[PDB]
């Protein structure tokens, strides 16, 4: 229980509860602490179930679960900061390509782990992948995710910080599928090379206007199905589709292509963390340490 | 489709399959309860049904609910004016992990007809969270099923509804049906549904997939075949009036064969 463990600050806080930083007094071991009506929430019922299936490299630890009559702990191994501090405390230089590399890998790696055990994340931004100062980057925040069944079934709908969410989700359609999460991840491969968020929308309209706009209004040829989906209206204006090499200038070939395969409209024919592993863009990966103290 | 994940489909039936071995009850459990039998069981599981049909519940929480039920029966000695308490506590839990709305523990309280108070159902909760220790994400014979019918030639959803109805009666008789792994029960039920409805038999591509042939699955499906021609004359009837409903094509009022010629 909480005797051996010394809290030393907050690191984090929203509606799931707060994290602390903490250390194991005996083992000297560092850790996350996070500290948690209609009994037991289902987002923490969810988080947990799911993560004592899942211990991959990346994907954040689940050390202990401390169960009290009034309380709930859940206990993680300590990462030491999320990937939007880490963008921002990288303003002026950039991301070193070979970090921006190894952090994709990383987290394809994690993901396509996550979708071979059946589980989608649904919440991919960049506060809730975690870096340490070994220059692994790790999944984090299972309360929004879910197990899914094959073929999958009606889940709930809005899903995704909405920068982060798929046209698949804000278009309405009945299913949604682990194309999703490769669509956030293609959102922060991009933002991880610009250090700003490819699509900020304020609104779900906005969002898929923003999209829209970068990517070319989808029609027929392009997503089979997309002018009969729930939320699609045919006075959507039609923008061309512009140029990969436009949408992130920095990006050579190779990043440009695994970029287009990732943000594909068509959930059907965008790639699949497990395919995107063997792109040739990670033929030189390897996993140096962050560039920055953090 | 990619809502078929076809990258992906191969590595989460291995994952489910051991799964599985893992999350299993103990055969023997009921022998050793001092106060209740398979027919206090029975009466639970059936009474569950209708509290989903109640609440137009998820066929997937139904199972789930059972399966902890199970798990949890299978270490915990439990009085029959409890099991009721126990059996609550499951749904509610199963609700929270697979529901998008579930319902809410006052609901949970008031289907009870007061017999326990909010608190209990909670502090239920929490014990068999504890219990289980939190290992909530089972797989079940739903689970299965959704990927056998992906290899029906082609759809046909006569056979996809009667082969959950069947694996649902599954549910309600602690003997046989706890000797069988979920896999297992799901493949004799879809082999039966199939043969029921078109006379088709067990295809090759689920041999291919699975690993099971109308021979290893001969122990489950005799049972199951018992249990469907005896299903009308059960004392529990609550999956046959969910299962006339045209949501499930009326398969309850289908038929059964009265051989199967294996
Ligand atoms: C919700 C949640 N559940 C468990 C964690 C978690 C797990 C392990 N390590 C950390 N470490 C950490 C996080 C954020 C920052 S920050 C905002 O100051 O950059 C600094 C350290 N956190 N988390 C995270 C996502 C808050």
């Amino acid at each position: 229980s909480m005797e051996n463990f010394q809290k030393v600050e907050k690191i984090g806080e929203g509606t799931y509860g707060v994290v602390y930083k903490a250390r194991n007094k005996l083992t000297g071991e560092v850790v996350a602490l996070k500290k948690i009506t209609e009994g037991v929430p289902s987002t923490a019922i969810r988080e947990i179930s799911l993560l004592k299936e899942l211990n991959h490299p990346n994907i954040v630890k689940l050390l202990d679960v401390i169960h009290t009559n009034n309380k709930l702990y859940l206990v993680f191994e300590f990462l030491h900061q999320d990937l939007k501090k880490f963008m921002d405390a990288s303003a002026l230089t950039g991301i070193p390509l070979p970090l921006i590399k190894s952090y994709l890998f990383q987290l394809l790696q994690g993901l396509a782990f996550c979708h071979s055990h059946r589980v989608l994340h649904r919440d991919l931004k960049p506060q809730n992948l975690l870096i340490n100062t070994e220059g692994a980057i790790k999944l984090a925040d299972f309360g929004l995710a879910r197990a899914f069944g094959v073929p999958v079934r009606t889940y709930t709908h809005e899903v995704v910080t909405l920068w982060y969410r798929a046209p698949e989700i804000l278009l309405g359609c009945k299913y949604y599928s682990t194309a999703v999460d490769i669509w956030s991840l293609g959102c922060i491969f991009a933002e991880m090379v610009t250090r700003r968020a490819l699509f900020p929308g304020d609104s779900e309209i906005d969002q898929l206007f923003r999209i829209f706009r970068t990517l070319g209004t989808p029609d027929e040829v392009v997503w089979p199905g997309v002018t009969s989906m729930p939320d699609y209206k045919p006075s959507f204006p039609k923008w061309a589709r512009q140029d990969f090499s436009k949408v992130v200038p920095p990006l050579d070939e190779d990043g440009r292509s695994l970029l287009s395969q990732m943000l594909h409209y068509d959930p059907n024919k965008r790639i699949s963390a497990k395919a995107a592993l063997a792109h040739p863009f990670f033929q030189d990966v390897t996993k140096p340490v962050p560039h920055l103290r953090l | 489709s990619v809502n078929e994940v076809p990258d992906y489909h191969e590595d989460i039936h291995t994952y489910l399959r051991e799964m599985e071995v893992k999350c299993k009850p103990k055969v023997g459990y009921m022998k050793k309860q001092p106060d209740i039998t398979n027919s206090m069981r029975a009466i639970l599981v059936d009474w569950l049904v209708e509290v989903g049909e109640e609440y137009k519940l998820q066929n997937e929480t139904l199972h789930l609910a059972v399966n902890y039920i199970d798990r949890f029966l299978s270490s915990m000695s439990v009085l029959r004016g409890k099991l009721q308490l126990v059996g609550t506590a499951a749904m509610l839990l199963a609700s929270k992990f697979e529901e998008i709305y579930p319902p809410e523990v006052a609901e949970f309280v008031y289907i009870t007809d007061d017999t326990y108070t909010k608190k209990q159902v909670l502090r239920m909760e929490h014990l068999v969270l504890k219990v289980l220790a939190f290992d909530l994400a089972a797989p079940t014979i739903n689970q299965f099923l959704t990927q056998y019918f992906l290899h029906q030639q082609p759809a046909n959803c006569k056979v996809e509804s009667l082969a959950m109805f069947l694996g649902e009666l599954s549910l309600i008789d602690a003997d046989p049906y706890l000797k069988y792994l979920p896999s297992v029960i799901a493949a004799a039920a879809f082999h039966l549904a199939l043969y029921t409805v078109t006379g088709q038999s067990w295809p090759e591509s689920l041999v291919q997939k699975t690993g099971y042939t109308l021979e290893t699955l001969k122990p489950c499906l005799l049972d199951l075949h018992q249990t469907y021609l005896r299903a009308p004359q059960h004392a529990q009837q609550s999956i046959r009036e969910k299962y006339k409903n045209s949501k499930y094509h009326g398969v309850s009022l289908l038929n059964p064969p009265e051989t199967l010629n294996v």
